């Protein structure tokens, strides 16, 4: 009962249960819509016209959703019929990801551990900053030999070339942890005084605010359900009807150039396949529009981070708030009228050349 | 949706009927509760009278068809067994049983490539049937609507796996007993789980009819007693105990002497009214404890009278005798978590999965007809909640830990109520710790008191060998423990009275010699016992039995027993000293609870035999000394000894990592058997310790001292032994090391015969160790040592189950197992005769 | 098998286990394999006067174990009966 | 190292007007060196760097021709690292020019320089165990 939540904080279920995937997943989606709703409409914009201005749209894990039915939209009139599609795949991925994968109680003597060695409450998906995918790869490889095949991790999302998160049990994941928090050097070690070379590497791992263990062999069971759920409800996306190019999140192809299901394929990119980020990002663009939820914690500045210096400026749509750097701009920048509207972020080839 | 609960109308001209009418049944047809009232307008103050004839009927066949899925039959006997059908565990029921309850343990949550278990409480679906049966025969004639549960409570059979969904599980239940108190019939119940035949656990539940109940000819009473002992230390003691007519030995002319009782009675009762049996039956083993402390039945108490006020056997039992108690308290509890949980809005799902379909908690009419303060959370609802938590934090979510588990339901809990549940550790039983719990309301009332029987983390004991030994080891324990008393007193006065000297003394006092006098009758006796002490070797197919102990004739006044530095390090007295304090330690820790039921346990070395006593009481403490002492003193009749007690043998712990890191354990192995053959002294690597960082090489001092030098050297010229064999050289290296060998010999063979063994960089000698244990050198000890074993360890006492998978052998690494593939592993490490035809002979013993 | 025969083939077995164990090599090695992986103990405890098992058991985690403990995130606690009595007798600090 | 190119950049924030030269050395350098690699540290930097325009940043250590510096200037050098090009406003050359006709470099220290072989960058860190290139480090007082 969303509405009685939004209209009484005190009635509102506690932020476990808002977490888990089948409140999540569509919420997150409604949100997503919010934010393009709100952009539209404050520039007299119909969704189609709004959708006409972009080059392409793409989404990271479930945000491919959004993404594909935005790029459907026409009129205000038909937009509804876009929201109910994209609402029931991420009802149906929430709901079936869930069942194939339900969370369960993780020994207090782990979480105690976890809290005390300062890492997050474990969770399904662990990002790891500072390390490259080869050696992510090499410590979940080491922790999968001992860990039988049900219980083993993989890479889920390359964020970008030292931005990656594992996805699997929460256990294996404490278990891939206990194995980085050795080969990891103290956050307060001097090494200037230490040969390049020589020196110890240094990274973050923390456990991210998830419930399920997207883009992982855990779901995939999930998949024919979901299939079978939106073959159901009537959800289908047809290439014709898809006016901008959609990038898949594993190799970065536009959606519409698919032989098969779009909406099959869009399942299998969430829950089973990677999120290959940077492949998907290969598009030449000088502005991206972020809707997705999480403000300057989203992915508009992990774009922004990879894209630095290539002449894209990144709007955050779906936050208010003041840039002291402007290396990223925020809500207002896609609203101003004046020469505050157009910041370009310097290409360093064409500024230094 | 809104349905019809009461209907109330005139029956004939004075009858009302007030109809209660439950909706939520088994089959979804409402069930109806005609309830009956005399319309007497003769009366006006009071015209409504109930009809109190088969009220109590009435009451049970409404929830006879809301509880038991048979026809209604109220005439059978309290006493007779009731068989409760078969149930499977599906996915299903478990996935909505853990949900009703707040259960998010994985365990109980299907996993790929993982059996989903059941929760313990699931006993509590499997049994109802059978287990509520037991309150409704005629004679146990009672007000369903005043019914309280006061207790429940779960026991998993030693050995016995979890619930398991697959499982086809039978339940049988038995009424315990039945007795009338002065505020209502109570009734006790036991349902016993079985799968596959074999019983998995036992469900307890007390019910309490409030009421007058004064039908004491229905009434009945078994009680399982406490375990009662007696050390029986005087002739008196045994007159009393023969006087008693209960008091039945098997054998009459058992000498009770100085033995220790047991008394493993159940109390059967009638009662003729509240104070007063009609029948007193008092029947159980009576047990004597062996010299391994192990009981084996003796005789029975059989005690049986007419009208009694009480139970004499017991009362005898409580003021002469000790009562054993199974738990033993902490010195202070450790508290671990103080939990908030809930109460669900409904009682609908709880009722649902578990089939309490008890109007009280979900009909409100029900619940104010039976005074109650609103429709009530079903107790075992905050049995099974409270049991999650318990299993969450005292188990860590291992659900397969929790062994038993008993609530007290002390209040009821309404609907939406927050209780805060204190869980702390107590105490110990048999190796599980003993969780103690009390759940309080907002109120601060006590709701729900109880405690749990959680298995400790998987266990193993190592036994310390020889090396470890040091004055005045385990006399701080001997000063406090009664359990370590017992064995150091028992193993002290057997050497005290066999060899004339102290156990005791020797670890307390280090002496450098002990001279044992052979004077007077009881010296004569001593000095009987040290020239029997003998070898017994097999040559020929003749006995040809050697003497220990040479100088002790039958004139000998004394023997000295000598050492350069003090006797503990002389391994005749390390022995038993070592395999007493390790024994005396492992005997306070039993005594405490701290086993656990299912540990392994391993000896290195001497270790062994500590053990062997210690978790499978193989051997009594005082078999356990004599065998150590012989072992010891076989050791050191092999060994040349000098005026001091010096011998030319010794051991050293080599690390091959310490040395080079190429250099492997096949280069410290082929380096040792180099210097072996090169030299033609005694040297073998005997302990393999830590793989790559601890090998123990044993034999001749120079031996130990030439493999240090050359090590020594290997390490100062950085040159490695493998890379040459294989990468330039083709058994150049074998002449190459020998010249280096040669270079340390020569330096080692000039340094007197008792040299001190120096720490190289690779190598450290192992202090207090002058024999060389483990090396081919003592496999003349093996066939003496092996006859007087035989004669020593009693079959009897050998407890496979205490051994089977647990026991893991320095011989043969793995664990112990009365196997062909065992068998035949330990034939090959050892060719020996009595195995090698076991192996042979294998199809006979099969049957 | 019998009961009876079993009782008598394990007392042939042990009898021949300690007999050998006297002159054959101690294969601590495989013993503490057999426990560490093939039991996952999670409990060692050293009955002795001094931590020397302990010492090698704790040695043997380092050198072979870090990797599959961390994997199956089992939590190993090396007890000596000479030194760890409050943690073997529930005994802690209040 | 960077907490020192931060110090810069606060320097240059305080003085937008004002032209800072930061001339970027790696350990590799000839004289009193550091432990740092040449490259890394640019490349976490750079993006900051290049928001204060009054910033001109050299490149230094290493260089002594026109082809070593060149993917320096371009930008190219930082795509090895798939890093967008991040071209340098110019360059330091110290060990280069001490063998030069003017540099008052005895004759017999300037063939003693000349016969010193270099090592490549990858090599350098073994200066701090054994002569590397004909050259080792050592410490001042
Ligand atoms: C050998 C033993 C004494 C080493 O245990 P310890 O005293 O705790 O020794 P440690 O390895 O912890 O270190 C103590 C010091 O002793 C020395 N040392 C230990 N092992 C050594 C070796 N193999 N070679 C040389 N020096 C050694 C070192 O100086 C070491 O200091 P370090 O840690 O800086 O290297 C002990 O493990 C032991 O008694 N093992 C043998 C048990 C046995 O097989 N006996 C039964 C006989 S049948
Ligand atoms: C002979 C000699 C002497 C000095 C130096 C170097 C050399 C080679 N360097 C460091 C110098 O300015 C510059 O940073 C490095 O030389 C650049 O590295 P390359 O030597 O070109 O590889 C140096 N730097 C500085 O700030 N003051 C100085 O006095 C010196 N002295």
């Amino acid at each position: 009962n969303i509405l009685e939540w939004l209209e009484n904080p005190s009635n509102t279920p506690d932020k476990d249960y808002l977490l888990s995937i089948p409140i999540s997943c569509p919420l997150i989606g409604v949100i997503q819509l919010a934010h393009y709703v709100v952009t539209a409409k404050l520039l007299g914009f119909t969704p189609g016209e709004l959708r006409s201005y972009l080059k392409g749209a793409t989404g990271h894990s479930q945000g491919l959703v959004t993404a594909v039915a935005i790029a459907e939209t026409d009129s205000w009139e038909s937009f509804f019929v876009s929201v109910r599609k994209a609402i029931t795949v991420l009802f149906f991925i929430g709901v079936r990801c869930y069942e194939a994968y339900p969370n369960t109680s993780l020994p207090p003597s782990i979480l105690e551990d976890s809290l005390e060695n300062n890492e997050g409450v474990p969770s399904p998906m662990l990002s790891i900053s500072n390390l490259t995918q080869e050696q992510v790869q090499d410590y979940v490889n080491k922790t999968n030999s001992h860990l039988p095949a049900g219980k083993q991790v993989e890479i889920s999302l390359v964020n970008g070339a030292k931005n990656l998160v594992v996805s699997g049990p929460p256990q294996s994941l404490y278990g891939l942890n206990l194995t980085l928090r050795k080969a990891k050097a103290p956050s307060g070690l001097d090494q200037s005084r230490i040969p390049f070379s020589e020196r110890k590497l240094k990274f973050s791992n923390r456990f991210l605010p998830v419930a399920s263990p997207f883009h992982s062999h855990l779901l995939v069971p999930a998949s024919d359900l979901i299939n079978k759920d939106l073959v159901k409800n009537n959800v289908s996306f047809n290439a014709k009807d898809i006016q901008i190019p959609v990038y898949d999140t594993f190799d970065g192809s536009d959606l519409r150039v698919l032989s098969g299901s779009i909406s099959e394929r869009i399942v299998d990119c969430i829950i089973r396949l990677p999120v290959k980020w940077e492949t998907t990002t290969q598009f030449k663009a000088t502005h991206i529009l972020d809707f997705g939820p999480g403000g300057a914690s989203g992915l508009g500045v992990l774009t922004h981070r990879n894209k630095d210096g290539t002449g894209v400026r990144v709007i955050v749509a779906g936050t208010l708030d003041i840039n002291p750097d402007d290396d990223y701009g925020f809500k207002q920048e896609i609203f101003d009228v004046t020469s505050n509207g157009l910041k370009k972020n310097p290409n360093w080839l064409e500024e230094y050349h | 949706e809104l349905k019809p609960t009461v209907i109330l109308k005139l029956l004939k001209e004075n009858i009302i009927q007030m109809e209660m009418i439950e909706n939520r049944t088994m089959d979804g047809k409402p069930v109806s509760l005609p309830l009956l009232y005399n319309f007497n307008p003769d009366n006006g103050f009071a015209p409504i009278s109930e009809v109190m004839e088969d009220r109590n009927q009435r009451i049970k066949e409404m929830y006879w068809k809301l509880w038991i899925d048979e026809p209604f039959n109220l005439d059978f006997d309290p006493r007779d067994v009731i068989k409760g059908k078969d149930f499977e565990i599906t996915a299903k029921e478990v996935y909505d049983f853990t949900h009703a309850v707040g259960n998010n343990c994985e365990d109980f949550v299907s996993r790929p490539d993982r059996t989903m278990l059941a929760p313990m409480d699931f006993a509590i679906v499997v049994g109802w049937r059978a287990i509520i049966k037991a309150i409704f025969p005629n004679t146990v004639d009672g007000d369903l609507l005043k019914l309280v549960h006061l207790s429940n409570g779960y026991k998993m059979i030693p050995g016995a796996k979890p619930l398991q969904v697959g499982d086809v599980v039978s339940t049988t239940a038995v009424i315990e007993s039945v007795v009338n108190q002065p505020t209502g019939k109570i009734v006790d119940v036991v349902g016993t789980l079985s799968r596959n035949g074999k019983p998995v656990m036992e469900v307890t539940s007390s019910f309490f009819y409030r009421g007058n109940y004064t039908d004491f000819e229905n009434t009945f009473q078994k009680t399982v007693e406490p375990v009662y002992q007696m050390h029986i230390k005087t002739s008196k003691d045994i007159a009393v105990l023969r006087s008693k007519e209960w008091f039945q030995l098997d054998d009459e002319d058992f000498d009770l002497l100085n033995k220790t009782l047991t008394f493993e009675t159940e109390t059967e009762v009638t009662f003729k009214n509240a104070n007063i049996f009609s029948s007193v039956k008092c029947f159980g083993p009576i047990k004597v404890e062996l010299p391994t402390k192990e009981t084996v039945e003796i005789g029975i108490v059989d005690y049986e009278a007419g009208a009694s006020h009480g139970n004499p056997v017991v009362d005898f039992l409580k003021r002469n005798g000790s009562t054993l108690e199974q738990k033993v308290n902490l010195e202070n509890p450790i508290p671990i978590a103080v939990l908030d949980s809930y109460t669900p809005s409904t009682n609908e799902p709880y009722a649902r999965v578990s089939g309490d379909l008890n109007p009280i908690h979900v009909s409100r009419h029900f619940a104010s007809y039976a005074n109650l303060p609103g429709t009530i959370t079903h107790g075992m609802f905050s049995s099974a909640s409270v049991r999650a938590l318990i299993e969450n934090w005292a188990a860590d979510s291992v659900s397969s830990r929790v062994r038993g588990y008993t609530c007290q339901f002390v209040d009821m809990v309404l609907p939406n109520t927050a209780l805060k549940t204190s869980i702390q550790h107590v105490g110990m039983i048999n190796g599980r710790k003993l969780i103690k719990f009390e759940t309080r309301n907002e109120d601060d009332v006590v709701v729900l008191t109880g405690e749990a029987e959680i298995e400790q983390p998987v266990t193993t004991f190592v036994f310390t060998g020889q090396g470890s030994q040091e004055q005045g080891m385990g006399m701080d324990l001997y000063k406090t423990s009664k359990a370590a008393q017992d064995v150091w007193n028992r193993a002290d006065n057997h050497f005290k009275d066999t060899y004339g000297f102290s156990i005791l003394d020797i670890v307390i006092n280090n002496p450098v010699n002990l001279t044992i006098h052979f004077g007077g009758e009881k010296g004569k006796r001593i000095r009987e016992n040290y020239s029997a002490m003998i070898f017994e070797t097999i040559v020929d197919g003749k006995l040809k039995t050697e003497k220990i102990f040479k100088e002790i004739n039958e004139h000998s006044t004394s023997y000295t027993f000598r050492s350069e530095k003090g006797l503990l390090s002389a391994t005749q007295f390390t022995q038993p000293a070592l395999t007493l304090m390790e024994k005396a330690a492992f005997e306070d820790l039993k005594s405490k609870g701290l086993i656990p039921a299912d540990a392994t346990f391993a000896g290195h070395s001497l270790g062994e035999y500590a053990a062997l006593a210690s978790l499978a009481d193989v051997m009594s403490i005082e078999s356990l000394v004599e065998v150590v002492f012989y072992r010891g003193m076989t050791m050191q009749v092999a060994v040349p000894r000098d005026e001091l007690g010096r011998s030319n043998y010794g051991m050293i712990a080599i690390n091959p990592g310490r040395v080079a890191a190429s250099f492997s354990q096949e280069a410290l192995q082929y380096v040792v058997e180099r210097v072996g053959k090169r030299t033609g002294w005694l040297v073998e690597i005997v302990n393999y310790n830590v793989e790559n960082q601890q090998y123990v090489a044993a034999g001749d001092l120079r031996a130990l001292d030439t493999v240090t030098n050359v090590l020594n050297f290997i390490k100062l010229q950085k040159i490695d032994i493998i890379e040459l064999q294989k990468s330039l050289s083709l058994e150049e290296v074998e002449g190459h090391l020998f010249e280096i060998i040669d270079e340390a010999s020569k330096k080692s063979a000039v340094k007197p015969r008792p040299l001190k063994l120096e720490r190289g960089f690779a190598c450290i000698p192992l202090v207090g160790i002058s024999v060389p244990f483990h090396s081919t050198y003592l496999m003349n000890g093996v066939k003496p040592f092996k006859s007087f074993l035989k004669k020593n360890i009693i079959k009897e006492n050998v407890k496979v189950a205490r051994l089977a998978g647990k026991y893991i052998p320095n011989l043969t690494a793995k664990p112990f197992q009365v196997t062909k593939e065992y068998f035949q592993d330990v034939y090959d490490l050892t060719g020996s005769e009595p195995i090698k035809e076991i192996i042979d002979n294998w199809e006979k013993y099969e049957q | 098998m019998k009961p009876e025969v079993e009782q008598e083939l394990a007392h042939i077995l042990l009898t021949e286990l300690l007999a050998y164990q006297f002159a054959s090599p101690v294969r601590w090695i495989e013993t503490q394999d057999v426990f560490l992986k093939d039991f996952n103990t999670e409990r060692v405890v050293e009955i002795g006067p001094s931590p020397t098992l302990a010492g090698m058991a704790q040695r043997t985690l380092k050198n072979k174990y870090e990797s599959y403990d961390a994997a199956l995130s089992l939590h190993r606690e090396i007890l000596c009966y000479s030194k760890d009595a409050k943690e073997i007798y529930y005994t802690p600090d209040p | 190292s960077i907490d020192a190119i931060s110090q810069v950049i606060n320097i240059a924030k305080a003085h937008p007007n004002f032209p800072i030269a930061l001339q970027w050395t790696g350990g590799r350098g000839g004289g009193h060196h550091s432990f740092e690699d040449a490259h890394t540290p640019m490349l976490q930097m750079y993006s900051k760097i290049r928001r204060h325009p009054n910033i001109m940043l050299i490149f230094g250590s290493g260089f002594g021709s026109a082809d070593d510096t060149y993917p320096y200037l371009t930008g190219e050098w930082s795509t090895k690292f798939d890093y967008p090009p991040m071209p340098f406003d110019g360059f330091l050359f110290g060990s280069r020019v001490m063998i030069a006709k003017e540099v008052k470099t005895s004759p017999d220290a300037k063939k003693c320089i000349a016969a010193c072989t270099g090592v490549p960058d990858d090599k350098w860190e073994q200066t701090y165990k054994k002569p590397t290139g004909g050259i080792v480090t050592v410490r001042s007082e």
